[PDB]
RNA sequence: UUAAUAGGGACGGUCGGGGGCAUCAGUAUUCAAUUGUCAGAGGUGAAAUUCUUGGAUUUAUUGAAGACUAACUACUGCGAAAGCAUUUGCCAAGGACGUUUUCAUUAAUCAAGAACGAAACUAUGCCGACUAGGGAUCGGGUGGUGUUUUUUUAAUGACCCACUCGGCACCUUACGAGAGGAGUAUGGUCGCAAGGCUGAAACUUAAAGGAA
């Protein structure tokens, strides 16, 4: 039975919040039998496998859990990562847009004014969405996920979420009611040729006159 | 724009996950969330037409609280928006004199003390 | 110990439990949740994916291989790279059923740069 | 107050103590349920001991 | 400061106070002028000239060694260029961006940039018939 | 006559995801050829539509086509702006720095003119001719120092510290004449509008509906 490991690098500043909760995390992954290392000379945390180890498929979650402290997750949160239900994505927003004003204002728009747009997509969906950079790191059930990739991508395509957030809000009533299960709930929802050469210039008053 | 339950729940989101589907519904919606979102509701229509010094007051408080208060208040701020700056996370944007409001403004109810802003340096 | 390779392909609407030779040319035992439930909207339950583990553990025993490696995916590309809830349902099918799980990799397909418009 | 405004719970249990405290003597009125935390006083208690009462009815000066 | 650009730089030579030839050299002051007699012969422009003479043979400005510049120092011995040295380097770098665009005729940053070379000769070219260096009919290609 | 901490040109080692033309690579997508197996596969909140025992989806090997250049990717770099991210070569061009090289006022701002050139949707910053700073970072240069490095094959850097010139920003500071909103009421004007079961009026009139 070989020892099946991975790990993960994370930056110098993050150092000082993993040493104060690693003992936390030890225990975590102690009730399901999984060891971590946390190497802060070469900056790496690790997650391998024990003899005592009887789910097959944990180590891919503690993966995941020491992917997400990487990037600046708080714990509390990133702990719950470990419960079936929950997953963890990452979407790519650099590639939409090719002017970087228009890149910054709509991923702005994302986060909303006070943040309020982030937030409400968040409750709606019940994940942790965080955004960073060129990306979206959502954490959530996967029907949470489904969606916040759904607005993301939008946002990025001048679709303003503001549109996404009053949809959600119709489907979920919808979902409580049974008669219209089956029906479409589209109805409800809201709707000359170029020269290498250049001209010549036009001759100063004291150039005519020399 | 002119849809007042969706402007509602995403100016209230904040309150409403500090006080916790989510019940934002004002039938569903009980405890602190529905005082601190009937108390929100009522400030933002009394803003239009109300005095700005009758309408909001700080609750007195001493002032070597309030100074204290405003102190470690803003060193969480700071805190919060080095962590972000020396991560990626984008944050919402403030204006200069104001305040950022973090989950630790919403739960503490640390505006009606400290306040959006200073208001001494902002006369000035 | 024969050893086989599990490729297992999770989706946000299903999931694949295909089992085959170390070469992989050659399909030993292929099941999915549609086939192991009634409804569209459960196909990719992990329930689904959980019969169709053990569908594919019996036929795996039955021609003679005992482990086998696992090689889960998402759909990848320019969609998500992150495998849905069957595939982690399945991978623990395959160990209560009895199969020895010999390695566990993640072959998403990854694209360098995709086949998106920045316009 | 924190339960929702229209529910039949809060309202026939505000009632009822509006019912009751008026009958008391402590409320002089039952229309507003602000009573209940602006007009709910020791005072009002006091006010309905045997010797105010006597006082008001001036059976003593 | 730079006409064209946005640069700001201020790199550029300090030349001494003192004015006197240095008190370690000593060589002929003759010597120096066929040194650069001999270097203009050969092809060598004035600005080469006095690198040349100031790394290897200590003369550190040929002004105060010679009491006369370089220039006046080989027209003098018969030597002169056609045009300014400053002139010269302009059209050739203009002629050889011309020639680029011959072969590439979608290098639109090479068109841009030769209207700024040509801009900078008008003006150098005027400032030089304006005194007389340049006959007044000269123009530029 | 100086040789402006004005301007130009020259030379030296450099710097760059600046431009043009070729060239190289990468996984992904689509299509195609074989290839093992067999009943579903994609998609949705459900579906519908689409493909499928002529083998779809999935698996292995291989080829072709178009696009793109992930992670590294930064409140970093280059470009006048719009914009620019794989390798190598060529073609010119450019910035800063270094210079005891050279011209000698050749300059600054500029209406006209010339070159290049679906979207928005919560924002915001007193301004200037203007003082002294701090941390970090990019490029160049000088000096110190001792670790990486290494030796008569040629090349010959990385890091630490101080100083300095020029940039992208951040955080502070001294100085300055820099010369309508929210509502209410309406014996006016203009529109929009009430009612009585339908059939059914010149007809107290059928069948069938409506209400009950
Ligand atoms: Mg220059
Ligand atoms: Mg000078
Ligand atoms: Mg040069
Ligand atoms: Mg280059
Ligand atoms: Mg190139
Ligand atoms: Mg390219
Ligand atoms: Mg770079
Ligand atoms: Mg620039
Ligand atoms: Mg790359
Ligand atoms: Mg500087």
């Amino acid at each position: 039975a070989e020892e099946s490991s991975f790990m993960t690098l994370f930056p110098k500043y993050r150092e000082s919040y993993l040493k104060t909760i690693w003992n936390d995390v030890t225990r975590a992954l102690d009730k399901h039998n999984i060891a971590c290392v946390l190497d802060l000379v070469e900056g790496s945390m690790t997650v391998k496998t024990t003899r005592k180890t009887y789910d097959p498929a944990i180590i891919l979650k503690a993966r995941d859990l020491i992917k997400l402290l990487a990037r600046s997750v708080p714990f509390p949160q990133a702990v719950k990562i470990l419960q079936d239900d929950m997953a963890c994505d990452v979407i790519k927003i650099g590639n939409f847009v090719t002017n970087k004003e228009r890149f910054v204002k709509r991923r702005q728009r994302l986060v909303g004014p006070n943040g309020n747009t982030l937030k409400a997509l968040e409750l709606l969906t019940k994940c942790y969405i965080l955004v960073q950079g060129n990306t979206v790191s959502a954490m959530g059930p996967f029907k949470g996920l489904k969606e916040v990739r759904r607005v993301v991508e939008d946002c990025m395509k001048n679709i303003h979420p503001i549109y996404h957030i009053k949809e959600l809000m119709i489907k979920r009533e919808l979902a409580k009611r049974p008669e219209l299960a089956n029906e479409d709930w589209s109805r409800f929802l809201p709707m000359k040729v170029y020269t290498p050469f250049p001209p010549a210039q036009l001759p100063r008053k004291v150039d005519l006159e020399i | 724009q002119n849809d007042l339950e969706l402007q509602q729940f995403l100016r209230e989101s904040h309150l409403l996950s500090a006080f916790n589907g989510i019940v934002y519904q004002d039938d569903q919606v009980i405890g602190k969330a529905r005082s601190r979102t009937l108390e929100m509701r009522l400030n933002r229509l009394s803003r239009v037409n109300g005095h700005q010094d009758k309408i909001n007051k700080l609750e007195k408080v001493p002032m070597h609280i309030r100074r204290g208060m405003i102190d470690k208040h803003v060193k969480r701020i700071k805190k919060y928006e080095q962590e972000a700056a020396e991560g990626g996370i984008v944050l919402s944007k403030v204006k200069k004199g104001q305040f950022r409001k973090i989950e630790s403004t919403y739960k503490k109810d640390i505006e009606r003390r400290i306040g959006g802003s200073i208001k001494a340096r902002d006369k000035e | 110990q024969v050893f086989g390779v599990a490729r297992i392909y999770a989706s946000f609407n299903d999931t694949f439990v295909h089992v085959t030779d170390l070469s992989g040319k050659e399909t030993i035992a292929r099941v999915t949740g549609g086939m192991k439930v009634k409804a569209d909207r459960d196909e990719s339950s992990p329930y689904a994916a959980m019969l169709a583990a053990q569908d594919v553990a019996a036929k795996c025993k039955e021609v003679g291989i005992t482990a086998v490696h696992v090689k889960i995916r998402a759909t990848g590309g320019t969609r998500t790279k992150t495998p849905g809830p069957g595939g982690q349902a399945a991978l623990r099918a395959l160990a209560r059923s009895g199969l020895r799980i010999g390695r566990i990799e993640d072959v998403t397909p990854v694209p360098s740069d995709s086949t998106r418009k920045k316009g | 107050s924190l339960l929702p405004p229209t529910d039949p719970f809060r309202r026939k249990h505000e009632q009822l103590l509006l019912d009751k405290l008026y009958a008391m003597g402590v409320l002089t009125t039952k229309s507003k349920i602000s009573d209940l935390e602006n007009k709910v006083t020791v005072s009002a208690i006091c006010r309905r001991r045997l010797p105010v009462i006597m006082h008001r009815l001036k059976m003593a000066e | 400061g730079r006409m064209h650009s946005a640069g700001k730089g201020i790199s550029s030579s300090a030349i001494p106070y003192s004015r006197n030839a240095p008190a370690w050299f000593k060589l002929s002051s003759e010597s120096v002028i066929e040194q650069i007699v001999k270097y203009a012969r050969k092809g060598l422009t004035p600005s080469q000239i006095g690198v040349l003479l100031r790394d290897a043979h200590g003369v550190t400005q040929a002004r105060v060694i010679t009491g006369n510049k370089i220039m006046r120092i080989l027209k003098s011995n018969g030597l002169a260029p056609e045009i300014p040295e400053d002139l010269y380097y302009l059209i050739k770098k203009a002629v050889s961006v011309r020639k680029h665009l011959e072969r590439n005729r979608k290098d639109k940053d090479a068109k841009f940039r030769l209207i700024l070379i040509e801009s900078r000769i008008h003006r150098l070219a005027r400032y030089y018939r304006t005194v007389a260096v340049l006959p007044p009919n000269w123009k530029y290609e």
